[PDB]
């Protein structure tokens, strides 16, 4: 496992990147986050153990695990739903199409963490590190998360709460075709000093 | 692997080893 | 430890609700990785996978030839009226530090132990001087001599130094096919670190810096042209290809996110802005729930 | 025991303070035997794309909310290729796994009576005509119940636990799951003009909390999921 | 022989008039095996809802038409409960059975070519620009070949008869069917922008008749059935 | 499938009368080819005939090196009084479809699996310049790096993308024999597709075009002058050679006879006239009844 | 299971909230074999004044904390016997054992992700020159991340992972626990020039408590016990 | 055929495959 900067914006500096914050809400069905799964594009999977070592090669295979672990208070209880949305359209913004999809309905307890698969579902063996996101052979679909009663915590617990979002590849994970790695660059002989 | 050499560290690569245990960092508990 | 040539298999599992059996749920404070099971999760098929794994084995990932060095020096007569020193020469302290895809590549695991094969690649070219016709490269012949620590350098094309009678040396010409050998596994200890938390020596003061390595006293390698020099101006330039065989590596690391700035520390400045920025690793989208890369109908 | 996971298809539900898992009946949906069957043309039974959770909308729980009702197949007629398999054919049979969520903090009070009701016919107060299509075929959107004391007819709320039923007592539990087979006197049903589940969610004991923890926004969510899932007479969609 | 009947699901096709069974490179379509698949996801295998004849419009057969083609699945991803879990799945794999229908009097004479080519990609005359999605992806409604000569590609119609075929003759035939297994370099494909195979109707010999027999009106009607369907990646319509 | 070296041996016939009994006739319609047999339509002698079939094998008839790229650039410095980028390189997406005798070749095939054989053949001459003598051809070094889709590419000739430390390059030299390697079969599919009657993305769009395979995303070949630029210009060609290898061909294909245009689509303008025009591939003759080779005597 | 005991020589820490006990790398610290060995004089194996817990000083855990991280065997370089074996040894072996301290309410929420780190060489921020020995060498007082997100490296928090870890999520843990064998290239080094294992503390999601419960003073506590500990090369104190 | 390399993909020619079967394309008809 290792965090995904799943909060990639531009107020968020440092740490505030790997954790996605969470409220209790006044409305209901909402999305609260979403994670896009393109591995070789600028995304919350790069920097990740994953993310780092897949990007030197240039084809993949195999099942993804995301878990998330809710950093909030023991009072704070609330079930979420996490969908995974395999590629053809629109990355979902209502449950009630979410839920169409792959997803697992995260209640909070005493284990404070849930895992949903990423199942390998594509037509080729093999995908893409391809710069073109929408590229048949590149897209792994979306992954969503959604309220599915609500975050409830009392008044002596913090209405706002962290949940930190772990990737990694499963056993039928396979990397195939080397590649430099697109991460880290160089114009100069590296000197003695700076 | 094949070598024309006297010395072992001159041979070529060795790519047959097919070992992995993972549970050294996926999970390392004493209590299972 | 199983062998594992192709990657898992996957099983049929079938509708499953039963009491005490949570395999989503898992507990991350233990310091593990989720155990879950597509199989357990999902409704899954059986599938027989015969996708191989050779081309994640560390002995391919990082057994591969890499640029370490690339050095050039200008082959002509360097005697003045003054100096008679030639300095067709250059001298390279050995490491894999000077070049960042090996670097990294390598600093992905704290220890290693691997013989390495080094692959000399010389080119020349003629200098454009006020006036040379372009006259051909000459087939010269270059001596890469490599010299353990301790063992007096030379300071000039002509020094004596260059017997190689117990340093080994390598005579090679441009038109060969490039120099070719095998350094073996030469650390005082059980594995190479590619970091070293800790000092090189036993006093305290600033001089002895942090991160050097003292069993990464790993010697040079002087290459010459032994050829003296000709009436005209010739760019002789190196480019040192590393290879590592029999690797074996131990505790894998964090990788490298910013830039390395030098070859004797990990220091770092970042860039700018995203991406690999400080605060800012990876590149920005507007929110949360914003897809940069939605699909659109 | 408490933690339960129900996984169908591509679903997963997770819950670690649940009651138990109540089988209406003591039964377990099947598919039709072959010695039950009355329609002979070959039955479509795709498993997977109907056999699956379908969440439906959730409900707010307020301090003086008097109870819903979700009729099924209705609620689910129109939700995925569930609902396009209703809509191609003329017939259908399937059970139900309904899972009902609602979570408050340890220091919320409450009670939800979660009945799965067979054949509820709406008896209506007032007047003698009887209740229109629009007023029982809400769809995923379900219905109010008007007389919760009543179970919106001339029987009891308090003699409702005859029929398969959990609660949602916020001190024990969260989530409540009934398994619902095929309950009917025919071996199928149009699905477009008969519901033979109602899924009614009942308040018994208001939701309150003590000072700072009040008017707290404590959804109901509803999550069914069609059970050996079978149509026929397949023909355009209606 | 020549009469043959094609029972597949609810559909029944009789002809009196057939010349035989084409199965395309002699295969039969199957459904995935075990060792062939990719995506773990459990799929989805109606059998009856999908794996049935669709019988598309009818095309009028001019003594000037040059040729009609139907890209499958294009053709049927609208049809049906076949196009209802086309839009609800990322994944498809089928086979199909084509029959083609062409009747004329015994006075009438005619010849067309029935021809489903694998991967015809279209090539288009007089520009460098690839043809478009419009002009490509046409449904149920199918295309007319500007070029039969060519196959409307820079190939021949005449070295056409690689193709898994059959021609309508209406001295002997008035009816082509071909079976067509799953082409494709990968078990499964996106139906929505890849067609594996092109059904090509194109008269080699213009329809005919003598006095009186002229300008008779001849439709040309298409029914295609997928065979051993199946679908995965479950998720919402598209 | 029975085994076939050499071609069917020839039986004897004799005279034949017998009713129900029609070999020469049959029924295209049913798509079947003529099954008629020499001995039941002439009579035949008996001819045993030894001709092997070896070399009419898809293995044979594909596995022959063939011209599938052709670059060349110019060695020498591109340094201006603006910028110092050099550009002694070529960078070519690579494809099979730029030379039609090997595109229509393996067009003649829908899909094919082939390990490849790629033999790199370099060539130098000495540009006409203003006044330059012709003072040789040098044995420069190159440097053929393959870059896979995704990876950075080299958009100088100093860049320090040619490190090729996972990128698979070869270092060869003009005088020396041509470089050669084998690239494995590669496409995330079980064979490539010469065809693809679909579109390569999910959306719409006018920019995401017809006939464009996303398996055949095929990467890049990053080709280099490794020595710096001489004094003096040279035009540095290479040509790519490519040699399939253990070929597996599935369902054969109509030939190409309309010429091709471009490598992004099948699209064709056609001759003028016969023959291989859109409206008459064969040439003319006067009438059917014409014989345009009569002997005559 | 949650609850744990861990009995060192003296010492003795229960804990009933941990997770479990991670054993960096699989391994449990062993004494140095004979086939290992390299010093040929004979080591001192104290076993109970140097294998015992070592608490240090503990830290206040801000809402804006960055992290902190201790040195092994720095921390421990003046402390008790062990300090004086190593003062008076120029060879150190050991393994050690790291319990990481925090409590907080049940209203209380944060996580603390606690990392040992093999050859943590610090990487700093805006300079060429190296890290000075007083900015490394800090001991039993530690250090602080100046850049937790980089781990005061180029490298990242988010694959620190990688490492033996645990965290302290105030909901499910007050305690973590790692047991770090001998960690180095060499069967022995010199500890007061160089440092094997760096225990990091980085809160990944800050302190924070509702009305009333914020701003609650908040100690980190670390436990380091030495682990089979043996020395080498007995002379004077240094 | 012939190899000097360990993989498999790197060797020569596999020019041995006699098999034919027209039938596939010649007789494609399910009634012979």
């Amino acid at each position: 496992e290792s965090m995904m900067e799943i909060n990639n914006v531009n107020d968020a500096s440092g740490v505030e990147r790997l954790r996605v914050q969470i409220s209790a809400q006044s409305d209901m069905d909402q999305l609260l986050f979403n994670i896009p799964l393109d591995i070789q594009l600028e995304g919350p999977l790069r920097n990740t153990l994953l993310g780092n070592i897949s990007r030197y090669y240039t084809h993949w295979s195999g099942s993804l695990e995301m878990t998330f672990m809710f950093c909030g208070s023991f009072m704070t209880t609330g079930k979420l739903i996490i969908c995974y949305t395999p590629p053809g359209g629109s990355s979902p913004t209502d449950r009630m199409q979410a839920m169409l999809a792959t997803h697992v309905v995260w209640d909070f307890g005493l284990q404070s963490s849930i895992t949903i698969i990423i199942p390998w579902i594509s037509g080729s063996h093999y995908r893409m590190f391809n710069t073109d996101a929408k590229a048949i052979n590149a897209n792994v679909g979306y992954v969503t998360c959604f309220m599915q009663t609500n975050l409830v915590a009392p008044v002596g617990a913090a209405d706002q709460c962290y949940i930190v979002g772990m990737v990694a590849a499963k056993k039928d994970f396979n990397l195939r075709l080397m590649r430099d790695s697109p991460d880290i660059g160089q114009s100069a002989i590296l000197p003695e000093q700076a | 692997q094949i070598n024309f050499y006297k010395d072992s560290y001159a041979a070529s690569a060795s790519k047959q080893d097919f070992s992995q245990d993972p549970s050294k960092f996926t999970e390392p508990v004493a209590e299972a | 430890g199983e062998i594992v040539k192709t990657v898992a298999n996957t099983v049929e599992s079938e509708i499953k609700a039963e009491l005490g059996v949570i395999p989503s749920l898992n507990a991350v404070e233990t310091g593990a990785t989720s155990n879950t099971e597509p199989e357990e999760a999902i409704q899954t098929r059986t599938v027989i996978n015969m996708h191989g794994t050779a081309e994640c084995l560390v002995e391919n990932f990082l057994g591969r030839s890499a640029l370490v060095c690339m050095r050039s020096f200008e082959y002509k007569n360097h005697s003045t009226s003054t100096s008679s020193i030639q300095k067709n020469f250059f001298i390279w302290t050995l490491n894999t530090r000077e070049l960042v895809q090996i670097r990294r590549k390598m600093e992905l695991f704290t220890y290693l132990r691997f013989d390495t094969e080094i692959t000399i690649v010389p080119t020349l070219r003629l200098f454009s001087s006020s006036n040379v016709s372009f006259s051909g490269l000459p087939n010269l012949t270059l001596q890469a001599m490599y010299v353990p620590t301790g063992a007096r350098k030379p300071s000039s094309q002509d020094s004596f130094e260059w017997q190689s009678a117990c340093n080994p040396s390598v005579f090679f010409k441009i038109n060969d096919p490039p120099a070719r050998l095998t350094i073996p596994f030469m650390s005082i200890n059980s594995a190479y670190a590619n970091f070293y938390d800790g000092f090189a020596g036993f006093e305290k003061k600033a001089t002895v810096l942090y991160g050097i390595n003292p069993a990464n006293t790993m010697g040079n390698l002087c290459l010459r042209v032994v050829n003296s020099y000709q009436p005209v101006q010739y760019t002789l330039t190196v480019r040192v290809y590393m290879k590592p065989k029999h690797i074996k590596a131990w505790a894998p690391r964090a990788p490298r996110t910013m830039p390395y700035t030098n070859i004797l520390n990990n220091n770092y400045a970042g860039r700018s802005a995203a991406p690999n920025a400080p605060t800012a690793i990876v590149s920005h989208r507007s929110t949360i729930k914003t897809m940069p890369n939605d699909i659109n109908l | 025991d408490r933690v339960l996971q129900l996984k169908l298809g591509n679903s997963s539900i997770v819950t670690q303070e649940a009651a138990n898992i109540c089988c209406a009946y003591g039964e377990w949906p099947t598919y039709l035997p072959d010695n039950e069957a009355v329609a002979i043309d070959k039955p479509t039974q795709p498993e997977t794309s109907t056999d699956r959770f379908y969440t439906l909308k959730s409900k707010k729980w307020e301090s003086n909310s008097t109870g819903w009702w979700w009729k099924l197949p209705d609620a689910l007629n129109q939700i995925g290729m569930f609902g396009q398999n209703v809509q191609y054919h003329y017939l259908y049979r399937s059970g139900f796994l309904c899972h009902v969520q609602c979570n408050a903090t340890k220091f919320h009070q409450g009670t939800l009576l979660i009945v799965a009701i067979p054949e509820h016919q709406i008896g209506k107060k007032g007047t003698g005509t009887s209740a229109s299509f629009a007023e029982v075929m809400k769809g995923a959107e379900g219905g109010v119940f008007e007389q919760p004391y009543l179970l919106d007819d001339g029987t009891s709320l308090a003699c409702a636990l005859v029929y398969p039923h959990q609660w949602i007592n916020l001190r024990t539990n969260n989530s409540a799951t009934i398994v619902l087979p095929w309950m009917n006197s025919a071996p199928m049903d149009f699905a477009l003009r008969h519901n033979n589940w109602t899924l009614a969610v009942i308040p018994v004991c208001p939701l309150a909390g003590g000072t700072g923890n009040t008017n707290t926004y404590v959804p109901i969510t509803i999550s069914i999921a069609p059970m050996c899932a079978e149509y026929n007479g397949l023909r355009n969609a209606i």
